[PDB]
């Protein structure tokens, strides 16, 4: 099924064509048009009084990344290299060893801010839920070296940010 | 946990520090170097081991779907706890 | 002369007496799943893998051991060899641990790719899975024993080429457990070549444990000058440095086989 | 709070006028809403 | 039916393969070889002369009315002596069909300019050139479209790096933005993924 | 019956005799496939369908009826195809595209995967 | 939502149209920002039997391309039918 | 003439001018040319994935379901019918996004600012939605081979009920400042006719075609997902000038709401990914439960799933026009070739012919009736 | 049968001039064509069936600031792959580069009898299944 | 038979050639404008040496198919100067001045490090 757009016959009755010399003269369809911008200047405005005032975001929000813990503080990593396996841009650097107690623990966990495109594959991959995207989304730098990340900063992103991680992954792993 | 080398840098939870000579750490002049105070290894040998009365006992780390896959410990050794491979946990039986 | 001719999914291909379903099938190309086969060791036909279909046949029969007579036809992509795969697939993978983030196989592991290749896409085992306990054989074989699938490669291994009758099944139905019984160290100069042929992370390289994943390192074909046999090997490194050394195939020189030493 | 507000104005934050020993009285920053506060004031959640 | 497998139509199967056998008697000098994928795609493989017989054909013939250059590419596969191949994919309004016709050349054998039949062919040509330097004979202008002015090479080659053998910096001295050879703090890592077991044995090749 | 304003598709002028220039065309193809060899797939192929569409120009005088039998869109898409199948015709003689194949292609040129 | 009725009067008839019925700014009409738990279905795959990966295996039903004419009387036809023509909408035939 | 260096997406023009007349218009691409078919030959075939949000970055739900469509062919399996009526309700709501950038961008180039901030405060609503179920206001990789990732939040189609009951006004503002607009239509009318033969024959695809008269549009002859379960009209032109198709892009957002407003009451229950956890990967409650689950969870997202050995060529009916991918497997997790088929490189291409005549100041007017992003021309 | 005029070039195929590469990387590399060897740790076959050309490995070094592996090396990543041998050294000298050519090793087949485990006479008999 | 290979524009070497040499004539005539319009500040004298090594590089060349894409990539090349597509900046990375000059030597390249 279609419709035609512009397929229509102007009348050609006096009354039609005074009403268009009317408007041609008259710049009637013109004055119309200041209406619709007059009507807007007596609405109230969409804009939000940042930043005392946020946008709306969801649980889902992919923002700064963090690495988590156990409710003991063990680190839920346990250097798997899944998250270096998906991640699309390679911004993911791992190294790893047994630790002086045997466990399996990352000695190198880098992120390359600058390389990632924000696509949560790394948090979809890690069996263990310890790399998110938190919702933390103001971390702009002064410097290019501020925005690689190594595992030290991972991890004080999530000691920071695990009263409010903790809750979206709450909100959302149902649907995961 | 956090310590300190004999030049004032603080060592990581890797054991991460520079030498005494080390060039690279001008990086941290003027500024500061970023270490974890809450090193892992010491936080996980805080917890009490779990009295368990069975040969075999399952750990996902705790919340369900929250947690980690759901692993199985044989705890037949009476000499050393049987460790969870994910999270640290550590279980025994219950003198038997 | 003395060839006999045999069919696989109707392709003819001529073998000699003797040769097996599973490598009369290796002929035309076609690769027979298995996990207790090696051809290098003895015949153990345990793990039930290779079960195949031959035409006319009702009974499924163990590829790896069952001789090929004159006329048959081998079907490897029938509905009655895929059902079978499936089903030992299930079993075998229903006490196995959810280790795979930290096992040092994952990646390689001949578990993995056959049960995505010729296995199920989920299960059906609502019980609770068995563990077992670690035996310690040495400083350079880490044995986590709960991912063994008894398949008996590193108990031919030890006995028919290291010449070393350590190890060996203890027990008995699902509680069967290979190891030493008693508290000894694997320690023969090939000892290092069960972590190859054990097909799962039962026996893993405890200097190479945690440091890296198969699928990020780059292999380099080179030769072992540690004695004068020149062995050949593959040199694993990651990001300029040496992860490890596996063997290389060479039928004239070492076969699959390395020493520790080169290990 | 203030529900009459269309969705967006109806939470805001007048910061504090000093955070860890900076005068914040006209340096405010989104940056300064901790964790608790920072999944309310989004809207991921209705509960403060 | 399976929920999960993609339904097969068998009807548009063998329109397509009575079509296929349909160009393949009227263009004999050229077409080589004809066949259909089981998910309804049609594949003429011509000699590379018959390019502007073929493509004016099924542009112009009552039966095939193909009035709409999709898109044209090349793909470069060197195990082959002519390693480039060159596809065509075109579009039927009358008979909302779809046809792919493939040829092939080399670094130095040129291919006739299809222009003339499809003017859309003007750009997508530029694109060949410029990322696979497959010449073509009679282009009205055929230059670099998508590469950097004096860039050397042809990215989308198999044998060129991926990332390739400049790069561009600001130098202070010159006050100018100059090329020197590549270096990167970090390597792109290389992943080896395929697995060693087959995965589909309908498509095993005679060893 | 009554001539059609437009066609709807731009640059695509009406035809007010459909009829005679389709006689014109379809009696034109005819005769240039004629030069053709008899055995030439395409002139026997192009043949039978001309000739169909020309039995049913003389076979019903209502332009709108006509097209719900062409099946071709509008009776001036007709006469463009036709136009462009008369081009083709003229085009083929030079080409002769019904010889054997020129050359056949390298011993794995269509095999996929390598 | 909070302009007086004059105001409201002037930017409706400036405009032409009742605004007030259709604001592009939400109010307690959305949703809510905390839902309740989901508890999401499961695919027709989720069985304990009758379920044999082989007969629902979609990958391995793909087929190598047949060949209908390789180099190494009969009527002619067409890549398919015609298209069949387009009738006019009769929600609005013309805009 | 006067030869003139136009430009600073971005674009260069060399434009050669015999005083206000363009006597030939030679663009110049490839200033955002990135290597993204040459990229995505080293990505498995979900990594691939975010690379085509990134193509027509104002369509980015549109340019996932075309490589979706591509792989679920060759594949040959089928994503569930809760993720088609997902991909085609956030299909249409992309086509909104588009057309809003489409038309509200091109009249903010002629001079007519106001529109642009009226409909881009519809557009950051439409942005909550892509937000609410993917967690990325633009690059959402929500569509992927086999369905979508996750299933929508509760509450979100009620959302999406409210925003489409509002939509229709303030698309009647819009057309309240443009359509009947005397200087806004010496602007479009008679500006870059395009015959229907020169249409079809420049390659040519969406509005570009139906402006001037071709009745063709992919959801209706060659349908995907459940578009052939959705009643919607395809706006035809019959100038073929910059005006028609102006008209057809606000007439088809009329017609998107007329479709979104069937996704919302036709939503079936089910799952939203194909049951097949050898392409799809498990859910996390049974990765961490069943062996089997963690084996693919493993492999799907360190290897990848192969694809079969195959070339397609899947088209969609994008808001630019028809988006297709040219997708070459060899077998293994990783593609051999993607050629990306995107409509503004032929349209592009077709600047000279349509700028042939005409003013200066109409090459601008021309490119926006194209509707040109060369995320997609460059690649 | 062509309808076009055709020439005849006695000289073999070079391509180094008009391929972009730098002659750094043309005379000084060192191609390597091989199958290559199985995965010791699987058993599979499956990546042994097509030939490679990999060039010589040059220096990898670590970034000052985090540690990373550096690299010069354009052609570190280089792997093409050919269905035959023929094909490889086609390929490697119409583009100039020198190379190594190592022959497939493919594992001689073997007399596996399940009787032998249980031998009467012979060393074969087993002592454990 | 094997050798038979369709051409590009020329027939044998002599035809070649002569297509060598007009571009060769075509970028030195080119060179003086080059150096004005871009206000690059080498000389005429080094811009014309520059063409003559770029032009002597190719000077073992003996395949009419491979000299006709020299010609063909050159034509190219020239039509970016001319046309000022290039700019100063294109034009100026035929000269490397910012590149410190490699070794040459054995030892000099046995000190810096291992690439041969
Ligand atoms: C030109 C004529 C201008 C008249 C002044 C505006 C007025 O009195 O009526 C506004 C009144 C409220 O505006 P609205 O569009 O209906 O909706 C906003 C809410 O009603 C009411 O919104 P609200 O609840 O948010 O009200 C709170 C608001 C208080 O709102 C007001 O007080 C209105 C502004 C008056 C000041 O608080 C303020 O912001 C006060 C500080 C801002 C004052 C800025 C204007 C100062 C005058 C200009 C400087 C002169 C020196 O609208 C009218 O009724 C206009 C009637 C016609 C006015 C002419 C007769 C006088
Ligand atoms: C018995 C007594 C007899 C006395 C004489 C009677 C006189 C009768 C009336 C005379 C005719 C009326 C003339 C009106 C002026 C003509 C305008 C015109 O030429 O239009 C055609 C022109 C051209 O129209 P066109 O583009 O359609 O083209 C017409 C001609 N063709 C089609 C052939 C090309 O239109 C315009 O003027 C464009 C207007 C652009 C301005 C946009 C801003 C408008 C905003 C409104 C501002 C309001 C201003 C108020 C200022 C107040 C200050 C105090
Ligand atoms: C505080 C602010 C108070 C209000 C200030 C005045 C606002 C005026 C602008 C808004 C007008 C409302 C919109 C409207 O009604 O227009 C529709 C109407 C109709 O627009 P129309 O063009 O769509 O009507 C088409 C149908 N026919 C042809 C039959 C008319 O606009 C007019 O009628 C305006 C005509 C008078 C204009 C005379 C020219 C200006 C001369 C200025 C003096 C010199
Ligand atoms: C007085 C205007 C009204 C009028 O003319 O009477 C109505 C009558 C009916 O209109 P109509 O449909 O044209 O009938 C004839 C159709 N064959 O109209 C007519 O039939 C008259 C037919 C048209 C002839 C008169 C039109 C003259 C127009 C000249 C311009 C007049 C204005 C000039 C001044 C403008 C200043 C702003
Ligand atoms: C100063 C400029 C004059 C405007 C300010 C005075 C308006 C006073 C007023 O009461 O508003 C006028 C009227 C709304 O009056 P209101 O009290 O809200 O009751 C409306 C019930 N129908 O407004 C209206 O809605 C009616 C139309 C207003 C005049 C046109
Ligand atoms: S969000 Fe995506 S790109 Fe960024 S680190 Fe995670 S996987 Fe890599
Ligand atoms: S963050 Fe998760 S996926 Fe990445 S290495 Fe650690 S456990 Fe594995
Ligand atoms: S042996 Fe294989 S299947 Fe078992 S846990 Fe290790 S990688 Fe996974
Ligand atoms: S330890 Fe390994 S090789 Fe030995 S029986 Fe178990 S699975 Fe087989
Ligand atoms: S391979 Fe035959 S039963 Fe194990
Ligand atoms: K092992
Ligand atoms: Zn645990």
């Amino acid at each position: 099924t279609y419709k035609y757009v512009n397929l229509r016959e102007p009348s050609m009755d006096m009354k039609s064509v005074t009403d268009r010399a009317a408007q041609t003269l008259l710049w009637t369809e013109l004055i119309r048009g200041l209406g619709m911008t007059l009507s807007y200047l007596f609405r109230e405005p969409a804009t939000i009084n940042y930043p005392f005032e946020k946008g709306p975001l969801s649980p889902r929000f992919r923002g700064e990344h963090a690495l988590r813990r156990y409710p003991s503080g063990e680190e839920r990593c346990i250097a798997c290299k899944l998250c270096e396996a998906v991640c699309p841009a390679q911004a993911i650097t791992i190294e790893a060893e047994p630790r002086a107690d045997g466990s399996r623990r990352t000695t190198r966990y880098d992120i390359d801010m600058t390389k990632c495109i924000y696509c949560g594959f790394c948090q979809e991959a890690c069996p263990v839920d310890a790399i998110v995207e938190g919702p933390n989304f103001e971390f702009s730098t002064e410097t290019h070296e501020e925005l690689l990340y190594n595992k030290e900063k991972l991890l004080n992103n999530g000691d920071k940010w695990e009263a409010e991680i903790a809750a979206n992954i709450q909100a959302d792993y149902l649907y995961r | 946990g956090v310590r300190t080398s004999p030049t004032g840098e603080k060592v990581t939870h890797t054991g991460q520090v520079y030498d005494d000579g080390d060039y690279r750490k001008v990086r941290f002049v003027g500024r500061q170097k970023e270490v974890n105070e809450n090193f892992a290894i010491d936080l996980i040998a805080e917890q009490p081991v779990s009295q368990v009365g069975s040969r075999v006992i399952s750990c996902d780390g705790g919340g369900g779907a929250l947690g980690h896959p759901r692993v199985y410990i044989n705890l037949d050794k009476e000499t050393k706890t049987g460790t969870c491979g994910y999270c640290g946990l550590q279980f025994r039986q219950q003198h038997h | 002369s003395n060839l006999i001719e045999v069919f696989v999914d109707g392709q003819s291909v001529m073998v000699e007496p003797g040769t097996t379903v599973l490598q009369a099938c290796e002929k035309v190309g076609m690769q027979i799943p298995r996990f207790c086969y090696h051809e290098r060791l003895s015949v153990a036909g345990n793990c039930r893998m290779c079960l195949v279909e031959i035409e006319k046949a009702p009974k499924v029969v163990a590829a790896c051991a069952m001789p090929v007579m004159k006329g048959w036809n081998i079907l490897t992509n029938s509905e009655k060899t895929k059902k079978a795969r499936e089903g030992v697939m299930e079993f075998l993978l229903a006490n196995h641990p959810l280790d795979c983030p930290i096992c040092d196989q994952g990646g390689e592991c001949d578990l993995q790719d056959q049960s995505m290749m010729f296995g199920s896409d989920r299960s059906r085992f609502l019980e609770g899975k068995r563990a077992v306990e670690d035996k310690n054989i040495g400083p350079l074989v880490k044995t986590i024993m709960t991912r063994c699938i008894q398949c008996t490669r590193c108990i031919r291994f030890a006995s028919e080429i290291a010449g070393v009758d350590d190890l060996g099944t203890t027990g008995r139905g699902n509680d069967m457990q290979v190891g030493t019984y008693i508290e000894k160290m694997f320690m023969s100069e090939l000892s290092g070549n069960i972590i190859d042929i054990c097909p799962v992370g039962a026996l893993t390289s405890k200097p190479y444990a945690f440091t890296a994943r198969p699928w990020e390192t780059r292999k380099t074909e080179s030769i072992d000058v540690m004695d004068a046999v020149g062995s050949n090997i593959v040199v694993s490194t990651r990001t300029g440095e040496v992860m490890r050394i596996l063997p290389r195939m060479h039928e004239d020189i070492n076969e699959e086989w390395i020493s520790d030493k080169t290990r | 709070e203030d529900n009459k507000q269309f969705f967006g104005r109806h939470r805001w934050v007048i910061y504090t006028t000093e955070m860890n020993g900076k005068n914040t009285f006209w340096d405010v920053d989104g940056s300064m809403v901790p964790p608790e506060w920072h999944r309310w004031l989004h809207c991921m959640t209705d509960d403060p | 039916t399976r929920p999960t497998v993609r339904p097969r139509n068998d009807v548009a199967h063998k329109q397509l393969s009575a079509f296929g056998e349909y160009v393949a008697e009227i263009l004999p000098k050229y077409v080589q070889q004809v066949q259909v994928s089981c998910f309804n795609e049609l594949e003429i493989c011509i000699h590379p002369d018959g390019v502007i017989p073929v493509l004016t054909f099924l542009r112009d013939h009552s039966n095939a009315q193909f009035k709409s250059l999709a898109d044209l590419t090349a793909v470069d596969i060197p195990t082959r002596q002519n390693r480039f191949e060159i596809v065509y994919n075109l579009l039927s309004l009358r008979f909302n069909s779809r046809i792919r016709v493939k040829t092939y050349t080399d670094e130095l054998t040129p291919i006739e300019s299809s222009v003339p039949v499809y003017k859309a062919a003007n750009w997508y040509e530029r694109e060949i050139w410029d990322m696979f330097g497959v010449f073509f004979a009679n282009h009205p202008d055929l230059r670099r479209i998508l590469t950097d002015y004096g860039f050397e090479g042809h990215p989308f080659r198999k044998d060129f790096p991926l990332s390739g053998y400049v790069e561009l910096r600001y130098d202070d001295e010159v006050k100018r933005v100059v090329a020197e050879p590549v270096e990167l703090a970090q390597e792109f890592r290389k992943f080896d993924l395929n697995s060693p077991w087959e995965a589909f044995p309908a498509y095993r090749q005679p060893p | 019956g009554l001539l059609k304003k437009t066609t709807g598709l731009v640059g695509l002028a009406v035809c007010e005799t459909p009829h005679e220039r389709l006689k014109i065309l379809y009696t034109k193809i005819l005769d240039v496939l004629g030069h053709i060899p008899k055995n030439a797939a395409y002139r026997k192929y192009t043949e039978q369908i001309t000739n169909e569409k020309l039995s049913m120009v003389k076979a019903e005088p209502d332009v709108k009826k006509l097209e719900e039998r062409l099946q071709g869109g509008q009776i001036e898409e007709v006469i463009l195809q036709a136009e462009n199948e008369l081009s083709l015709a003229r085009k083929m003689i030079q080409w002769k595209p019904w010889e054997p194949l020129v050359e056949e292609p390298p011993a794995s040129q269509w095999k996929w995967p390598i | 939502a909070s302009a007086t009725r004059f105001i409201q009067w002037l930017r409706n008839w400036a405009s032409g149209r009742d605004l007030q019925a259709k604001l592009q700014l939400r109010y307690q009409e959305i949703s809510k920002r905390t839902q309740p738990p989901p508890k999401l279905p499961v695919g027709p795959s989720h069985k304990l039997s009758n379920n044999y990966y082989c007969t629902r295996d979609g990958r391995r039903e793909a087929m190598p391309p047949s060949i209908v004419m390789s180099s190494q009387e009969k009527k002619a036809v067409s890549p398919a039918p015609p298209i069949k023509r387009w009738e006019l909408s009769q929600d609005e035939p013309y805009l | 003439n006067l030869t003139l260096n136009f430009g600073p997406g971005v674009l260069r023009l060399v434009m050669e001018l015999s005083g206000e007349m363009v006597r030939k218009c030679d663009p110049h691409i490839g200033l955002l040319h990135r290597g993204t078919e040459k990229l995505i030959e080293y990505k498995t075939y979900l990594q691939a994935l975010p690379y085509f949000d990134r193509l027509d970055y104002v369509s980015m739900m549109c340019n996932e379901q075309a490589y979706s469509l591509a792989v679920e062919k060759l594949l040959n399996i089928r994503p569930p019918p809760r993720a088609q009526w997902i991909r085609v309700l956030f299909g249409e709501i992309t086509r909104l996004l588009n057309h809003i950038m489409a038309v509200t961008t091109h009249a903010l180039d002629i001079g007519a600012m106001t529109p642009f901030f009226w409909m881009f405060e519809e557009r950051e609503k439409m942005f909550e939605f892509y937000e609410r179920v993917s967690g990325a206001r633009m690059h959402a990789a929500y569509v992927r081979p086999g369905g979508v990732h996750q299933d929508l939040p509760l509450g979100l189609m009620d959302d999406i009920y409210e925003f489409s009951k509002n939509f229709s006004l303030r698309i009647d503002e819009l057309e309240e400042m443009l359509t009947n607009n005397r200087i806004w239509r010496n602007r479009t009318v008679d500006i870059g006719i395009v015959t229907a033969e020169d249409a079809l024959n420049y390659g040519f695809s969406g509005v570009m075609l139906r402006g001037s008269g071709i009745q063709w549009d992919l959801r209706k002859t060659q349908p995907y997902d459940v578009y052939d379960q959705v009643e919607f009209d395809v706006p035809i032109g019959s100038r073929g000038d910059c005006y028609d198709r102006y008209l057809c892009r606000v007439e088809e957002m009329r017609q998107s709401i007329r479709i979104i407003s069937q996704c919302l009451n036709k939503m079936p229950p089910g799952e939203i990914k194909v049951d097949d956890a050898k392409v799809s990967p498990p859910k996390r409650a049974e990765m961490k439960t069943s062996m089997e689950s963690l084996i693919h969870h493993f492999k799907l997202y360190t290897e990848g799933y192969q694809v079969p050995p195959g070339a397609t060529y899947t088209a969609i009916e994008a808001p630019k026009g028809e988006f297709g991918v040219y997708l070459v497997s060899d077998g293994s997790s990783r593609p051999y070739r993607c050629k990306i088929k995107a409509p503004g490189f032929a349209h592009l291409a077709g600047l000279d012919k349509m700028s042939k005549g005409h003013m200066l100041a109409d090459v601008v007017a021309i490119i926006g009736t194209q509707d040109i992003v060369f995320g997609e021309v460059d690649r | 049968t062509r309808d076009t005029q055709l020439i005849t070039v006695d000289e073999k195929l070079d391509i180094t001039t008009i391929t972009g590469v730098p002659e750094e990387h043309i005379k000084t590399r060192k191609a390597r064509i091989f199958v290559p060897a199985r995965n010791n740790m699987q058993s599979g076959v499956n990546n042994t069936k097509k030939w490679k050309m990999e060039f010589d490995t040059r220096e990898r070094w670590e970034n000052p600031l985090m540690g990373w592996a550096s690299t010069a090396d354009p052609l570190s990543n280089l792997v093409l792959t050919f269905s035959t041998k023929e094909d490889a050294v086609a390929f490697a000298e119409k583009n100039g580069w020198s190379y190594d050519v190592e022959e497939r090793k493919v594992p001689k087949p073997k007399s596996k009898s399940y009787g032998a485990n249980f031998s009467w006479n012979k060393r074969t008999r087993v002592s454990t299944k | 038979a094997s050798t038979s290979v369709k051409p590009i524009f020329s027939r044998d070497m002599n035809e070649a050639k002569r297509r060598v040499r007009e571009l060769y004539r075509a970028w030195y005539r080119e060179v003086p404008n080059t150096v004005h319009l871009f206000q690059l500040d080498i000389s005429v004298k080094q811009g014309r040496d520059k063409v003559r090594e770029m032009f002597k590089k190719n000077a073992h060349i003996t395949d009419p198919r491979v000299v006709d894409l020299l010609v063909i990539k050159g034509k190219m090349e020239l039509e970016e100067t001319i046309k000022v597509w290039k700019q100063r900046t294109h034009v100026m990375r035929f000269f490397h001045e910012t590149e410190a000059p490699r070794p040459k030597d054995f030892l000099s390249k046995f000190y810096v490090g291992h690439d041969p």
